């Protein structure tokens, strides 16, 4: 519930893949919030994205609401957060740059496959960490 | 008693278990690549994988690490147990299917 | 063919020289 | 800081409130604002340098 720092549906504007054959940076302007952009690069063999359908994308932290350095899976039968989610990835807040005033845009990279978020009240949400999940429906 | 077969790579192996290099001599792609996968079909290994540091050297340094349940070497034992249960079966289909033909 | 030839064989030549 | 409204102390202040620190009136909004954008901590310049 207060894991969620950013949620909304968003409404993808363009989806082209630039010499790629599964990933796609897909467009995708918010509903609700006119300010609100999205540039998302997005495994679309994994989650297929068309032009012009509704998405939900949420940024969390702590997606499951020994000291081995090895990341593991959790459980098969986990109550966690992504139960209701079709894709997930798990990134970095490398970058917070402002675009004008009232307005900055957040860079993600989950693993390379980047995302650029515009919006302007979010600077209590919004952190540069390690751990942000991005979780995308359909 | 074959001392020379299997070591433990010590310098490249953790405390308390749960992650080790074996170098097996007289190995090559054939052993290492099917257990690199009975191994990594084990629930507990969290790592595995081989590398044949030199085709000059019949050598094979295997690495596994788990998680903090079992240990490398006892996954390593499941692994080799778990390849021959599997040539168990691949036998006995084998020889079923070319006995009734 | 069909017929197995291990079963009755021993297999000396896979022993480790 | 001042495109934020807030002051932008590019030089030190130097009035009877001096010591008091000139970001209380800010309501905690611009504050964590700004903090997102730029946060440079002493021990980055110390480091830098």
């Amino acid at each position: 519930m207060s894991n969620t720092l950013f949620d909304d549906i968003f409404q993808v504007s363009e989806v082209d893949p630039g010499r790629y054959n599964k990933v796609c940076r897909i467009e995708a302007a918010s509903t609700t919030q006119d300010q609100c952009k999205l540039t998302l690069d997005i495994n679309v063999e994994l989650f297929p994205v068309a032009a012009q359908d509704s998405l939900t994308v949420t940024i969390a932290s702590s997606l499951n609401l020994s000291a081995t350095r090895s990341w593991r899976p959790p459980q098969a039968g986990d109550r966690s957060l992504a139960d209701d989610y079709d894709y997930v990835m798990y990134g970095t807040a490398y970058k917070f740059e402002e675009v004008s005033k009232d307005l900055i845009a957040v860079y993600y990279s989950f693993g390379g496959l980047l995302m650029r978020l515009e919006g302007n009240y979010r600077n209590l949400n919004n952190l540069k960490q390690e751990n942000a999940y991005l979780l995308i429906r359909r | 008693p074959d001392r020379e077969k299997i070591k433990l790579l010590t310098q490249a192996t953790s405390e308390d278990g749960t992650s080790a290099s074996f170098q097996i001599v007289e190995e090559d792609h054939t052993l290492g690549n099917a257990l690199r996968y009975v191994i990594m079909k084990n629930p507990d290994v969290e790592f595995c994988g081989y590398s044949i540091p030199h085709p000059s050297e019949n050598l094979l340094n295997i690495r596994i690490q788990t998680y903090g349940e079992t240990t490398a070497v006892d996954a390593l034992q499941k692994g080799l147990k778990d390849l021959m249960d599997l040539c168990d079966v691949v036998e006995s289909k084998f020889t079923e299917k070319i006995k009734s033909m | 063919v069909s017929r197995d030839t291990w079963n009755t064989k021993n297999m000396r030549s896979l022993e480790p020289p | 800081r001042k495109s934020r409204g807030m002051l932008g102390l590019l030089e030190p202040p130097a009035k009877e409130l001096q010591g008091i620190d000139p970001d209380e009136t800010v309501p905690d909004n611009v504050k964590t604002s700004v903090s997102q954008l730029y946060r440079i901590s002493e021990k980055s310049v110390r480091k830098f340098l």
